[PDB]
């Protein structure tokens, strides 16, 4: 069946510089490619079809190339306005497969996160349900985790990862992260511990409490 | 973040065999290949083999095929690489990396961590470093160079400091060469006459693997 | 069997000129060809694959050309930061032979090496061995060697040459040339000698010692 | 048999313009053709090999182009190290037939060529032999010529004529013309003359003389 | 570094025959091939021919099948070309030039030092040097030219000064021709109308092959 890729994930690129994109098909279409730019809760449209026209709308800084299996997408330069993701598109033979998909980002400079730890609250102890969460905000780039040492040892799965798009005014992202746990885990259990492991950091930042102190 | 990650470097006696094995993670392991290069001293590269888990098939070099095995393991999602036969020039660097979707073709992006291995008939010997000074009474230009010769040590590397560590301008670090089994090294520094030889000077080498460190006096 | 090189051996090219690196193949791919950028201790990674598109992480100023049998890789402009060496890739059949590699330099304004003999020490004469050594730092370019006259007299073989990769503070080179010899052939001779040959001194640079001054 | 022959004889080009020469062949090669730098008691060396790629050395200055029976070689732009001669190479079949070779020279203001002719003295006259010689020096450019007339007839053959090569200092040519005579023909003669026709005068210039005067 | 050294030049006899060699270093001799190449006079050059030491096999020019002789030693890793029934026109510069990787083609990139070969029937001759200086008794104009011919000589070329050197700027050096069999040149220098003729002035001549030197008076 046809079935084609985009390369790589994710791109990051400021307002006045190249952005390089491509796509790989396995079989070889020989013709048509079309890219699409899709913002986030609207619809797609067109851009550039056949690899080489520009659809209405779309300014001469987007130009498509390529031959054969490898295409490729040249954009000079980026303006503020073609933030969104990319797609790809085939004509060969049906069903028509579509592309993965790539995000792109703004680079700017490196700024820390900041992370904190809280304790639930007593209205939640006699509901029956517990939870502890740890927030992270203001940080850059995309790559960071999390992961919960309860007095030394990992808890999984049950943790989940919410993410944010990109914002408006200071251009940075976002998440939380909340820990499920039962009754008979929180009276056992003291130390609850989440970790903040970002590049511009050489260890790990550790936010902890205690249910004594 | 696809990251692959290797084992440390072993001794292997010649004649015996080793066991090499680097684990994968970031992706998926049974839809793409593994591929193994050979660095050749000094500087060469040369293609051991592939192999695509999924039937399994496999190719290797003409050279290789009474040497190299290849197995592999989908369970810990990590690649494995056996080694027979091992001789004197058999001395050289591996790397792990991932192929292309069901294909050899289309070059790889990632590596391995550089992971290499040591046969040899010889054991570990302690440094045998003796100090060398000027001379014949004069010193000749107005920059005068000092040095300190380390032969004899087993194996690569050993660590070398000059006065302890207070000087790092003029401190250079010369590679060693492969005769009689044996490793010869050196090192020069570089000081003005105006301080020679009123201020005192040594040569201080550390060897991590047989624990053997030897003071002196130029 | 499939078979290629590169030329030449090795280039030098300071920060901001054009770099034109070759590497010719016996028999015709038509399609692929692959740069690797290893630089000393750690791995390569991939830049240009397919002679024409550019992997992720490098900038448009790596660019590929070339059709048939005859392939190339220009770079405008060189930087800072693309110190190391160059490989070929070709995947027209199995097995698949790498290239010879070719190692880049930064060009600047020649340099006289200073040149040193020294006698071995005391402790030496008693332990069995005897070496003499000649110190060579400071150098630039690439291409000198050394030889050994003994009162007149070559000694081949038995001279080791170790070599020093480029230096990141005055980018520069370093060598050591150690002389083997035995408890016999000190006692009759006398005159220890080591010369360098370089491209900005018209006679070779002699430094010489006597035992009896 | 093949044969191929460039165009034009000679150039003449300064520092810092465009330099356009063409070698034709009778056959087709398609692929092969290489220029070749020779100086004055130098031996070749190689620029650029199949029509496009350029050798070690080489600056960015030489590019190559042409398809077909129609080759080219476009330097831009020249420089004061360039000069030399060019020559071209085809490896269609054996054996190779060379290029015929195009001299290259330097753009500059004309300038009047200096003549003069001398009298022979008085030791030749009682050697038997006799010659009459006229100067010529510091011209431009490269097309002028002389001839011989004694007493109004032309001298034919036996004029020899001797070319000097590009001068450093002042960027000019010289020659020499010597009329050989023997005895008889110089006591039965008088007047001698010899002319230069140059390009940057509307008459020749003559200079003469006579035995009784 | 790829260094190809040739031989000196050799005086031949018409008719006789010619031994031409020229030793490889800084490569490997025997996976590469070799070729020859002939610079006629005045300008031209042409092809003589080839060999790969790996059979041995060869080809020639058809005019020069029945004259250039080609041969090979690997053990000093240099390179042989034999020419038999010299003529006159058969003075020439020869090239020791090494060729692609099993191929002809791939145009050469090193080439030789430039030998040539001198064959002539004539013997060496003194030269024989005449001072020529005006006049009739007037000097036209402001800038007078001097000059000596110098003819008769052989071989090419003879070391010619002015006034012992001591003025450089106006020396100019006039190449010769061929008749005859002998060889004829001469030399102009200018010198301003003011100092003439106070000053003296005189046309020195060395022919290194005979050992003969003339002084003079113009």
């Amino acid at each position: 069946d046809i079935q084609m890729t985009q390369s790589p994930a994710s791109l990051s690129v400021s307002v006045g510089e190249t952005v390089t994109i491509t796509c790989r098909a396995s079989e070889n279409i020989y013709s048509n490619l079309a890219w699409y730019q899709q913002k986030q809760g609207k619809s797609p449209q067109l851009l550039v079809y056949a690899a080489t026209n520009l659809a209405d709308g779309v300014p001469s800084r987007f130009s498509g190339s390529g031959s054969g299996t490898q295409y490729s997408l040249k954009i000079n330069s980026l303006q503020s306005e073609d933030f969104g993701t990319y797609y790809c598109q085939q004509f060969w033979d049906t069903p028509f497969t579509f592309g993965s998909g790539t995000k792109l980002a703004i680079k700017r400079a490196d700024a820390a996160p900041t992370v904190s730890i809280f304790p639930p609250s007593s209205e939640q102890l006699t509901s029956g349900g517990a939870s502890v969460v740890c927030f992270l905000n203001n940080f850059y780039p995309k790559d960071i985790n999390v992961k919960w040492k309860i007095d030394g040892s990992e808890r999984q799965n049950g943790v989940l990862n919410s993410w944010t798009d990109q914002d408006s005014k200071d251009s940075t992202y976002s998440m939380s992260s909340t820990l499920t746990l039962t009754k008979d885990e929180y009276e056992r259990h003291n130390s609850y511990t989440c970790e903040a492991t970002h590049k511009t950091s050489t260890s790990p930042i550790v936010k902890s409490f205690n249910r004594n102190e | 973040e696809v990251q692959l990650q290797q084992s440390g470097p072993e001794l292997v006696k010649p004649g015996a065999s080793v066991k090499m094995s680097c684990k994968t993670s970031g992706y998926t392991f049974t839809e793409n290949t593994m591929h193994w290069v050979r660095q050749s001293h000094g500087k060469s590269l040369e293609w051991i083999g592939g192999i695509y888990p999924k039937n399994d098939d496999t190719k290797y070099n003409q050279k290789f095929k009474g040497k190299a095995t290849l197995t592999v393991d989908k369970s810990s999602s990590t690649a494995c690489m056996e080694l027979r036969s091992l001789t004197s020039e058999d001395s050289a660097v591996y790397y792990c990396a991932r192929g292309d979707y069901e294909n050899y073709f289309y070059a790889m992006d990632y590596w391995g961590q550089g992971t290499s291995v040591t046969v040899s008939s010889a054991k570990t010997t302690p440094p045998s470093v003796y100090p060398l000074a000027p001379g014949c009474g004069d010193t000749t230009g107005s920059s005068v160079t000092l040095g300190c010769l380390v032969k004899g040590y087993f194996p690569e590397s050993v660590t070398v400091t000059w006065n302890s560590g207070s000087l790092s301008s003029s401190v250079h670090t010369f590679p060693a060469l492969l005769q009689s089994g044996l490793y010869t090294m050196s090192s020069s520094v570089t000081v003005p006459s105006s301080t020679w030889p009123s201020q005192t000077v040594t040569c201080s080498v550390a060897h991590p693997a047989s624990s053997t460190t030897v003071d002196k006096k130029l």
